[PDB]
């Protein structure tokens, strides 16, 4: 985001035979930015395990992931204010 | 004396007048200066002397008047005679009282030259650095 300004100028007494001083303006600007980051989660299993245990905790456990997203974007969110 | 010739860039300048002038000194030529609020008033101010002004007019302190520093003048006389009237010399060269900021014919060493006549009733203006002579023998 950029946000820029101007100068400003006001008028000068008349005269009858002389002539104004000139005037001129200038521009300048302050400018904004949004952050970026990257966040990471992991599952890992022995091949025992995935023999052996039940698909509904597989299930459970994509679950709570799409829960732990939720509760980071509501922090960094809090954070930046 | 009447402003005839006057170029605004640089043959003269706007300024703020300092004090009223009266209908009294309507059509007389005074030396001008600036004194230390950036305002004209008659002879030298803390600027040496600035310039030359006519007002054809009386004019009230805060009003903008056109001060001179080259050009011609018309219908011109020595500060003490009277518009219209008791003109200047042909050919000679005029000088400022810088206490008074009264014009003229006669030269000394603290006077600023404020120009010369062609003819009798014609002065052109063109107003010195400084004094005619700031290290007397």
């Amino acid at each position: 985001e950029k946000v820029p300004r101007i100068g400003q100028f006001g008028f000068e007494k008349a005269s009858e035979f002389g002539v104004p001083e000139s005037k001129r303006t200038e521009l300048s600007f302050y400018q904004l930015a949004y952050d970026f980051e990257d966040y990471d989660l992991a599952f890992r299993y022995t091949w025992k395990f995935l023999r052996d245990a039940p698909s509904s905790q597989i299930k459970a456990y994509h679950n709570q992931a799409l829960q732990a997203d939720a509760k980071l974007i509501h922090r960094k969110v809090m954070e930046a204010i | 004396a009447r402003y005839d010739k006057y170029n605004p860039y640089g043959g003269g300048f706007r300024a703020p007048l300092a004090a009223d002038w009266t209908d009294a000194d309507a059509g007389k030529l005074y030396a001008v200066g600036i004194n230390n609020v950036g305002a004209v008033v008659k002879g030298a101010g803390q600027s040496g002397v600035a310039g030359v002004l006519v007002l054809t007019k009386g004019a009230k302190a805060g009003s903008i008047v056109d001060v001179m520093k080259f050009g011609e003048v018309v219908e011109f006389g020595p500060t003490s005679g009277t518009p219209g009237t008791d003109f200047g010399a042909a050919g000679t060269a005029y000088y400022a009282d810088t206490s008074t900021g009264a014009i003229n014919s006669t030269s000394g060493e603290a006077k600023v030259k404020v120009g010369h006549t062609v003819g009798a009733q014609r002065l052109i203006v063109a107003v010195a650095d400084g004094v005619v002579d700031p290290s007397p023998a």
